[PDB]
C-alpha cells in the first residue's frame, strides 16, 4: 500500500509533436471497420434486412422444430453476420443479399450452442458435474477434440439453457 | 451530436481467468450482444482492433516484462515461477491460456481509439475490454497485466499538452497514477473507497510529486455512497478541475464495481447515477476516451456499460432488455436499470465537505488567471 | 488431475463430484504434491508448503 | 355433318384501315402487364430472388414440420407472388425486398390446399367419396361457406396428395 | 429471335365444365406452373386479359346469343329450356357455373392478342386458353361457345389483307372455317380425322364457296398417323400455302388432341411431332398467334403447349419435368416427352398422295406470278 517514484515506476513523458513532425502511425495495422453508422440506409432497411438475414438462415437449416430453427436463425450471430454482409457489400441492399444466397443456396452461421453435437453437449454435462467450472481439464479429459476457446463460449450460453436449472 | 466509435474483438468474451477468479471478461461480450439489440451498434463506427504488439506495450513496460508475458504459458509455468514471483503473476492474477492474446486485444483497443482521437476524426472512441488500471511497469496487479490507459495516455500526449485522467472504479487507480506521478502535463482524479481495501493506496494527501505535485486529486470514501452524495461530490470537484486543469483530451475509465449489489465492490450506486458522471464529463465537449474497468456482478456490468454507451450517443433506450443470447441472464426483471439497496451510507455530509475542501484548496495550488 | 500452475511445479488439482446422499451433487477439492501425497484443506495444504509459498490469497476452490 | 353458307353463318368480314384511319383500341381495357421480359436484372438476381420469397415464406409460417413449412412456403402460388412482387416494385432488388418484408414483419401466400381447415380437408373427402366429382353438391351439402371456384382448385392440388393412394 | 407475349388469368384453370365431361380448363394451369418452373415464364411478356365484353362478342356473334349467353344460368335452366335446344346447350356442351366468365377470358386473350400483333409490338402471341373453333354464330358445339378464333381473326383483317388459318387440332375447324367460307382475305387450312369422326365436315372436296372457293384447305385422314407421315405431308402443303396464299399474319391453333393416347383422339403423335409444325410455321417469320384447342389426356396437354411455348423462345428444355404443384400428375417417369404407341397408321402413303395431289391442284387455282 504504496506509491513508489523512479525510473522504474513512472512513464517516459511523450513528448508533443512539432506543427511540421508527424505521428508516424499506419491505421490499417490498428483497426479494421466492421460498421460505417453513415449509411444511405434507414432503420427500416436495415431491420427489414434483419428479418430476411433470418428468414434464409432458417430455410438454410430446412435443407439439411420450426420455432426451434428460427429461434436458432434468429441467435445473434446470424444478425452480427448479417450487419457485416451490409458493410462488406458498401450498404448495397441487392449485392448483400446475393451474398446471402451466393449461388441460389442460402448460408448457415451456427454458434457453438448449436453446433455441438448431441454427445458433445452430454459430454459437457459428465465434465461439468464432475469437474466444475475448471474447463482446461474439462477439455483435456472430456473434450480434447475442441478448443479451449470454443468451450468457454459454449459454457456461457449454455448456462441461460432451458432444461438447465440449477437455481430454485 | 456527438460522433463515437467502438472498439470490440469478439474473441474478448471467451478468454477465462480461471476457476473461482471474479474478473470474467465475458462481461463484455454480454455489453456487446445488449447494444446490437438496443439497436445502439448500429449508430455508433465499429472498429476490431489489430493485436498490439510487444513493441507498443514497451512504450511504457520492461521490454522483460512483457518479454515474460509473451514467454510464459500454463506449460511452462513451474519452469518460469522465479520469475512469476518478481512479476506478481498468481494468487489473485492468475495464469491462463490465452492470456497475452488477452491483453493485446484490450491494449489494441485503447491505442487505436487514442489515434483516432489524435487523428480527430471522432469525438467520443469506447473500448469496454480496456481500463485496467492497475498495472505497473515492471509488475502485474489487481487483475491487469498490461496498462493500456498508461499508453493510450502516451498516444495522446503527442497532440494534447494536457490529458486528464478521470477513474470512477471503486478501486484507487493507482497504476495510472504512479506512471504518470511526476508530470504536470496529465492530471489523474481517483474517487474510491479506502481503508481497508486495495490497493491501499490514494489517500487525501496523496497529492503527486516533483512537477507531478497538486497534479494527482484523490477523493477516498467509506462504504454506502448513494447516487445522491456521489453526485453531490462529482460535479463540484471536477468542475474545478476542467477550471484549473484546462485538459483538452479527457480519459475517463467507467469502472463498474462502484455499482450496488457488486462482488467485490461496497458502494451503493445505481446505472443512473453512475451515468451521471459519464454524461457530466460528456458536457464539456472534450475528445473524450471511454474505458470501461471493474465491475464483477457482470448482468449490471452489462447493463452500465450498455447504459453508458447510449449516453454518448444521448439516445434514449427503455428500461425493457432486448432479447438476446443471454438475455435468461437478467434475472426474473429482464430491466436494464437497478435501484439501490437498504445499505447504510457511511459518508456523512461532514466527513465529504472536509475532504471537498481540502482538495478545492490543492486545485487553487495551479496556475490560472 | 489438472496443474495447478500458481502453485510450484508438479502440484496438481483434482475436483470430484458427489455421486450419494446429504450433498448429492457437490464436491469435493484435492490437492496433490508432486510425490502424489493427498490434501485436502487449504491449511494442511499451508502446513505442508510452509514459507515457501505464500498462500494467502490462494483460493483452494478454484487454484488461483 | 354440314358447312352452312348465308347471313347467318358468315362473318361479316372487317374492312382493311386507311393509312390515315386509326384501329380505336384502348389496350388498357383488353390486358394489365404481369411480367416484363426484357429486365435490368439476370437469372442469378431472380433466381436468388425466389430462394429469398421463399425463406421469407416459410419464417413467416414459423411466426404462426420445418420440411412441411419450407415446402409450403416452396409452392407455385409463393413464386407467382414473387415474380409479381419484383415487376410491382420496378425490378428492383432492394425495393421489392421491402415489399416482402413491409414493416418488418413477413408475407404469408396460402393456396387452398394449405388453406382449408382440418375438418375441411375432411368434410371434402367424405364428399367426394359420398358424391363423386360432382362439385356443385359438394359445397351445397358438405362446404356451403367455400366459393366452387376455390373448391375446384383444391381438388386438383389434393389429387396429388401423399395419403392419397386411389391408384395401386 | 422472336419476342413472345404470353397471356393467362389465373381463374381459368378453376371453371368446371361437369362431373364426367373431358374438357377440363385445368390443363392451362398445369401449362402456366410448368411454364414458370421451366424457366420460361421468366423469359416472356405476361399479360393478364381483362374480360371480354359482349360488345365485341357480338362482333361476330348473334346479339341475342351472346345475351343469351350472358344470362343463362343452373339456377334459371329449367326456364330457359326453349332457347337451350335452339342455341345447343346441353349433352356434350353442358351448362355450368361461370361458363360466360370462362368465354370472356378464353376470348378476351386471344383479341388482346391480335391487337398486340396489329400494334405491331409482339412476334409472337400465344393463349392457350383460346383456340375454340367448333363455335358458330348463333350457336354452341364441340365444347366451345364463343368463337375467340373468329374475332380474333376479324381484328388482324384491320391491318392484315390475308390471314392464314392453320388447324392441328384432330377435329376439323368448322368453326373458323363456316365463319370465313365465302371470302378470299383468309384461307382455312385443317388436318383431321374423318369418317364416323366429329363435326363430320371437312372432306377433300370442302373447298369452299364464292370469294370463298380454292381458299379453305382440308386433309382428310385415318387412324393412327405418325409424325413421320404427318410431317412429310405438312411441310409441302404448307410451303404451298404460303408460296400461293402469301399471308401477312398466321394463326395456328395447336389442338393437343392430335396427340397420341388421347382420351377421344386416334391419332399416334408425339409432342416432338406435334411441335416441329410449329416450329414450321414461325420460321416463315410472319406475325404468329398461337392457340390452343382440345387436348383430353391432361398430363400430355400440359406437355405439349409447354414444349411449344419453347419452341416459340427457341429455347431448349429438359426432358426433366421440373418439380410442381401438380409434378405428381406425371406417372412414375415425369419426363416432358412421350414416345408414339405400337397403333397401327392406317394412312398408307398411296391414301396421302391421291390427296396432297387434290390439293396441289386447288392451290395452284390462286393467283401468281
Ligand atoms: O460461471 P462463472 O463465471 O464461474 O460464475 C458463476 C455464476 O455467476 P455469474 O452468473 O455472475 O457469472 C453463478 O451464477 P448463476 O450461474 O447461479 O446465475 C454464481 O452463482 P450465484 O450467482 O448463485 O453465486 C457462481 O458463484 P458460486 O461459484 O459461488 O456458486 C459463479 O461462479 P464463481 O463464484 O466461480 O464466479
Ligand atoms: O378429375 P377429373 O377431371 O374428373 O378427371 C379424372 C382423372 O383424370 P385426369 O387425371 O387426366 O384429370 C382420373 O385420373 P387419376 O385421378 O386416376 O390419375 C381418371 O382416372 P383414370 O386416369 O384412372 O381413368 C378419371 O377417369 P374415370 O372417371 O373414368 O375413373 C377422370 O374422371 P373423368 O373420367 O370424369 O374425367
Ligand atoms: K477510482
Ligand atoms: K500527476
Ligand atoms: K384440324
Ligand atoms: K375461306
Ligand atoms: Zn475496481
Ligand atoms: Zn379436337
Amino acid at each position: 500500500g504504496e506509491i513508489r517514484v523512479g525510473n522504474r515506476y513512472q512513464a517516459d513523458i511523450t513528448d508533443l509533436l512539432k506543427e511540421g513532425e508527424e505521428d508516424g502511425r499506419d491505421q490499417s495495422r490498428l483497426e479494421t471497420q466492421v460498421w460505417e453508422a453513415h449509411n444511405p440506409l434507414t432503420d427500416k432497411q436495415i431491420d427489414q434486412f434483419l428479418v430476411v438475414a433470418r428468414s434464409v438462415g432458417t430455410f438454410a437449416r430446412a435443407l439439411d422444430s420450426l420455432h426451434m430453427s428460427a429461434a436458432a436463425a434468429s441467435r445473434d450471430i446470424t444478425l452480427f453476420h448479417a450487419m457485416d454482409t451490409l458493410h462488406k457489400n458498401i450498404y448495397d441492399i441487392s449485392k448483400a443479399i446475393s451474398a446471402l444466397v451466393p449461388q441460389g443456396g442460402p448460408v448457415l452461421c451456427r454458434d457453438e450452442m448449436e453446433e455441438w453435437s448431441a454427445s458433445e453437449a452430454n459430454l459437457f454435462e459428465e465434465a461439468l458435474e464432475k469437474y466444475g467450472k475448471d474447463f482446461t481439464d474439462i477439455q483435456q479429459d472430456f473434450l480434447p477434440w475442441k478448443s479451449l476457446t470454443s468451450i468457454i463460449e459454449y459454457y456461457y450460453m449454455w448456462k441461460t439453457t432451458d432444461r438447465y436449472v440449477q437455481q430454485k | 451530436r456527438r460522433k463515437v466509435c467502438y472498439y470490440y474483438d469478439g474473441d474478448v468474451g471467451n478468454y477465462y481467468y480461471g476457476q473461482g477468479h471474479p474478473m470474467k471478461p465475458h462481461r463484455i461480450r454480454m455489453t456487446h450482444n445488449l447494444l446490437l439489440n438496443y439497436g445502439l451498434y448500429r449508430k455508433m463506427e465499429i472498429y476490431r482492433p489489430h493485436k498490439a504488439n510487444a513493441e507498443e506495450m514497451t512504450k511504457y513496460h520492461s521490454d522483460d516484462y512483457i518479454k515474460f508475458l509473451r514467454s510464459i504459458r500454463p506449460d511452462n509455468m513451474s519452469e518460469y515461477s522465479k520469475q512469476m514471483q518478481r512479476f506478481n503473476v498468481g494468487e489473485d492474477c492468475p495464469v491462463f491460456d490465452g492470456l497475452f492474446e488477452f491483453c493485446q486485444l484490450s491494449t489494441g483497443g485503447s491505442v487505436a481509439s487514442a489515434v483516432k482521437l489524435n487523428k480527430q476524426q471522432t469525438d467520443i472512441a469506447v473500448n469496454w475490454a480496456g481500463g485496467l488500471h492497475h498495472a505497473k511497469k515492471s509488475e502485474a496487479s489487481g487483475f491487469c497485466y498490461v496498462n493500456d490507459i498508461v499508453l493510450a495516455i502516451l498516444e495522446l500526449l503527442k497532440y494534447h499538452q494536457r490529458v486528464l485522467y478521470i477513474d470512477i472504479d471503486i478501486h484507487h487507480g493507482d497504476g495510472v497514477e504512479e506512471a504518470f506521478y511526476t508530470t504536470d502535463r496529465v492530471m489523474t482524479v481517483s474517487f474510491h473507497k479506502y481503508g481497508e481495501y486495495f490497493p491501499g493506496t490514494g489517500d487525501l494527501r496523496d497529492i503527486g510529486a516533483g512537477k507531478g505535485k497538486y497534479y494527482a486529486v484523490n477523493y477516498p470514501l467509506r462504504d454506502g455512497i448513494d447516487d445522491e452524495s456521489y453526485e453531490a461530490i462529482f460535479k463540484p470537484v471536477m468542475s474545478k478541475v476542467m477550471e484549473m486543469f484546462q485538459p483538452s483530451a479527457v480519459v475517463l475509465q467507467c469502472g463498474s464495481d462502484s455499482l450496488s449489489g457488486d462482488r467485490l465492490g461496497c458502494f451503493n450506486l445505481t446505472i443512473k447515477g453512475h451515468a451521471k458522471c459519464v454524461e457530466f464529463v460528456k458536457s464539456f465537449n472534450l475528445p473524450m476516451l471511454m474505458l470501461g474497468g471493474g465491475g464483477y456482478t457482470i448482468r449490471n456490468v452489462a447493463r452500465c456499460w450498455t447504459y453508458e454507451t447510449a449516453v454518448a450517443l444521448d439516445t434514449e433506450i427503455p428500461n425493457e432488455l432486448p432479447y438476446n443470447d443471454y438475455f435468461e441472464y437478467f434475472g426474473p426483471d429482464f430491466k436494464l436499470h437497478i435501484s439501490p439497496s437498504n445499505m447504510t451510507n457511511q459518508n456523512t455530509n461532514e466527513y465529504l465537505e472536509k475532504i471537498k475542501q481540502r482538495l478545492f484548496e490543492n486545485l487553487r495550488m495551479l496556475p490560472h488567471a | 488431475r489438472m496443474d495447478c500452475p500458481a502453485l510450484p511445479p508438479g502440484w496438481k488439482k483434482e475436483e470430484v463430484i458427489r455421486k450419494s446422499g446429504l450433498s448429492a451433487g457437490k464436491s469435493d477439492v484435492y490437492y496433490f504434491s508432486p510425490s502424489g501425497k493427498k490434501f485436502r484443506s487449504k491449511p494442511q495444504l499451508a502446513r505442508y508448503l510452509g514459507n515457501t509459498v505464500d498462500l494467502s490469497s490462494f483460493d483452494f476452490r478454484t487454484g488461483k
